[PDB]
């Protein structure tokens, strides 16, 4: 199965280095072309850079020339994007992507699309001088159908993840988009509708992960 | 004419089917590496404040430069910019005016 | 320098409707535009490539159908799960995407379930108090939530969040979080959010009174 797991994103100070890493599995980076493309929160897509190992050719966008450097190691079958002198404006989710050319054909007998036909899941890069802080995690207690949840408050930078009962409860869940508080810290809630009859007994657990600060919490949500 | 070993030589683009190579139109577009590009890149047209140092060919993209007196940079690609004639008070010429910077005073 | 212009920026269509998103390139690009479906959280997915070609594994209801400067993605029997932003992109040149076109699935008016959440004991200790008000599985997106502390209309102290449209029932959900310093919370008894929705005949108010009333 083709996939492109990227890595290396995160929090950087303005005027700082940040190397992204796009690890290709299921195919040969050589005969293809690998492009990075980035997306500022709630906005459209913007191609950053490209590299085609089969030719040696690199192209970049102008809003990134002379700062960003794309590279690739066939041996390790990865492609990189070194990011220097970063600005606040560079903050985005950076995607890497396979681009079928025709040498794609001459080489492996791929089908080509002359487009970006597999995209990595993307890592977030945020460029900001403010310091990293972990979330505090409070219950949203319940009380026919009833609703409970938990409030993940005061963290930075994004993102935080959530699950329930270690993933056994997906039904009826809503983890809302994070809000920027006046404090400069994000918060978010995650709720879930469950039968009113099963509150008295069954234990409901709210698993919150914050990778940027080594923060793993499990909070049981109970009736007050 | 042929795509040699799956690529088309500099100053050419490759067709859709990938059976024939096509040369760029001298002066309108160009390509520099061996490639499998569907079509050639548009040539960069010098600004009014810029000079053509080197004209566009098939194999090379025009190179433009800021006219004597001016400079440019990443955040000012639109209009070349006047150099300062001198330094302020208590500062001296260290670096000159070039097509790529102001003078530098310390 | 090319620029892809889509139309519209947003649309609403009902399940089984035929959606038509068109996209005009500022320069001629032959037949070298692709089309991408992006869903919240996820990465773009290529649907149509070359202009008119169906990318492997994509549903047949997606249809790309241009050449030159004007190009036309046609979604055919729009489904619940087609809620997504859609971009035409000039591939071959610089890789300019379009501003994106935002499809949302029209369904029948659904009232929101309203729930109110007093702040935790643990949090009051943290010197701050967060009351949350939750609207669950409703449509359309539009809604007025106001806060009332001893029946006084609170102003600058509440922020709203809304989910993505659901991919099976085309509903939204909205949290409103009232946020007071601990002292201010203990100066007042009653806490009510007041939801006002087209789905609701008259506004639903849920509340608690501090001190487990």
């Amino acid at each position: 199965e083709v996939q492109l797991v990227e890595s290396g994103g995160g929090l950087v100070q303005p005027g700082g280095s940040l190397r992204l890493s796009c690890a290709a599995s299921g195919f040969s980076i050589y005969s293809y072309s690998i492009h990075w493309v980035r997306q500022a929160p709630g906005k459209g897509l913007e191609w950053v850079a490209s590299i085609s190992p089969y030719s040696g050719y690199t192209s970049y966008a102008d809003s990134v020339k002379g700062r960003f450097t794309i590279s690739a190691d066939t041996s390790k079958n990865t492609a990189y994007l070194q990011m220097n002198s970063l600005r606040a404006e560079d903050t985005a989710v950076y995607y890497c992507s396979r681009y079928s050319s025709y040498y794609s054909y001459y080489y492996s007998s791929s089908s080509y699309s002359y487009a970006m036909d597999y995209w990595g899941q993307g890592t977030l890069v945020t460029v900001s001088s403010a310091s990293t802080k972990g979330p505090s995690v409070f219950p949203l207690a319940p009380s026919g159908t009833a609703a409970l949840g938990c409030l993940v408050k005061d963290y930075f930078p994004e993102p935080v993840t959530v699950s329930w009962n270690s993933g056994a409860l997906t039904s009826g869940v809503h983890t809302f988009p994070a809000v920027l508080q006046s404090s400069g810290l994000y918060s978010l809630s995650s709720v879930v509708t469950v039968p009113s009859s099963s509150l008295g007994t069954q234990t409901y657990i709210c698993n919150v992960n914050h990778k940027p600060s080594n923060t793993k919490v499990d909070k049981k949500v109970e009736p007050k | 004419s042929s795509p040699s070993e799956g690529l088309c030589p500099p100053g050419h683009h490759i067709s859709e089917d990938g059976r024939d190579c096509i040369s760029c139109k001298y002066g309108q577009d160009y390509s520099t590496h061996w490639n499998d590009l569907l079509f050639c890149l548009r040539c960069t047209r010098c600004d009014s404040g810029e000079v053509e140092l080197s004209p566009c060919t098939t194999t090379r993209n025009t190179v433009c430069q800021c006219e004597e007196g001016t400079f440019r940079e990443e955040d000012s690609p639109e209009m070349c910019r006047k150099c300062r004639t001198g330094c302020p008070r208590g500062m001296v010429k260290v670096g000159d005016c070039t097509p790529w910077s102001d003078i530098e005073c310390v | 320098d090319i620029q892809m212009t889509q139309s519209p920026s947003s649309l609403s269509a009902s399940v089984g409707d035929r959606v038509t998103i068109t996209c005009r390139a500022s320069q001629d690009v032959n037949t070298a535009v692709a089309w991408y479906q992006q869903k919240p959280g996820k990465a773009p997915k290529l649907l149509i490539y070359a202009a008119s070609y169906l990318y492997s594994g994509v549903p047949s209801r997606f249809s790309g159908s241009g050449s030159g400067t004007d190009f036309t993605l046609t979604i055919s029997s729009l489904q619940p799960e087609d809620f997504a932003t859609y971009y035409c992109q000039s591939s071959s040149s610089p890789y300019t995407f379009g501003q994106g076109t935002k499809v949302e699935i029209k369904r029948t008016v659904a009232a929101p379930s309203v729930f109110i959440f007093p702040p935790s004991d643990e949090q009051l200790k943290s010197g701050t108090a967060s009351v949350v008000c939750l609207l669950n599985n409703f449509y359309p997106r539009e809604a007025k939530v106001q806060w009332k502390v001893d029946n006084a209309l609170q102003s600058g102290n509440s922020q709203e969040s809304v989910t993505e449209q659901d991919s099976k029932d085309s509903t939204y959900s909205l949290s409103s979080t009232l946020t007071l310093s601990k002292a201010d919370y203990e100066k007042h008894k009653v806490y009510a959010c007041e939801v006002t929705h087209q789905g609701l005949s008259s506004p639903v108010t849920k509340s608690f009174n501090r001190g487990e009333c």
